[PDB]
């Protein structure tokens, strides 16, 4: 019944506290707002 | 938890503030960003399938198109492009906000609204709404000062971006009470209107 298999990211994926983007696990701050990755 | 970016564009003045601030939770749960200036609301609908929340990104300034902070678009998944059916000029631009997104999110569901239906000397009417049927997008009229048609772009954009043409709203999120009365008469002639102006070349 849920959507859940249809968003499975790469483990690791976090999201930004700041503006709530979506970022990749290499990444060390946001990709949007350039908020460092706590 | 299933959340998408969507960005909401247009005019200066064509009441997007108004509309996202309708949702009260997404309001008191906002997040402001400063380095874009911009206002984030985390908006939740209630699905037969579960939550979905739409992550709405409100400028907080008086942009015009291309004048948006690099970082406004980026990973954006959806989008509402807004004008005001009591000013002609910002129709006019829905073409020039369409573009200057598409240049950053190449493919996302886009969904025109037409904002202040409420407003009894109407300037931009049906049968001039055009550009959503050239490219193949979906239109509604809103009034935000009175929540009419409040939901119908976020459901439309969850039926695409979860791939669920019979995806339904459970429940109505709680909504700021309406400051101006839509005419339900008004209502009722405008979806008419749209209508006739779709099923005609
Ligand atoms: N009658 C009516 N006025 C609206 C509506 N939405 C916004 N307004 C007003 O239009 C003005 C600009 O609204 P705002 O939300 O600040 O527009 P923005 O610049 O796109 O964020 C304000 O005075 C609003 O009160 C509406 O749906 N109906
Ligand atoms: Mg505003
Ligand atoms: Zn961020």
């Amino acid at each position: 019944s849920g959507f859940g298999d249809k968003f499975k990211p790469a483990i690791g994926t976090w999201d930004c506290d700041t503006c709530l983007v979506q970022n990749k696990p290499e990444a060390v701050k946001c990709v949007a707002c350039e908020t460092p990755k706590p | 938890q299933v959340q998408f970016k969507l960005v909401l564009v247009g005019d200066g003045g064509t009441g997007k503030t108004t509309f996202v601030k309708r949702h009260l939770t997404g309001e008191s749960e906002k997040k402001y960003v400063a380095t874009l200036g911009v206002e984030v609301h985390p908006l939740v609908f209630h699905t037969n399938r579960g939550p979905i929340k739409f992550n709405v990104w409100d400028t907080a300034g008086q942009e015009k198109f291309g004048g948006l902070r690099d970082g406004y678009y980026i990973q954006a998944q959806c989008a509402i492009i807004m004008f005001d059916v009591t000013s002609r000029v910002t129709y006019k631009n829905v073409p020039n906000w369409h573009r200057d997104l598409v240049r950053v999110c190449e493919n996302i569901p886009i969904v025109l609204c037409g904002n202040k239906v409420d407003i009894k000397d109407r300037k931009v009417k049906a049968k001039s709404i055009v550009f959503h049927r050239k490219k193949n997008l979906q239109y509604y009229d809103i009034s935000a000062k009175s929540n009419y048609n409040f939901e119908k772009p976020f459901l439309w954009l969850a039926r695409k971006l979860i791939g669920d043409p019979n995806l339904e709203f459970v429940a109505m999120p709680a909504l700021a009470p309406p400051e101006v009365v839509m005419d339900p008469a008004l209502a009722a002639q405008y979806e008419h209107d749209l209508e006739v102006a779709q099923t005609t070349a």
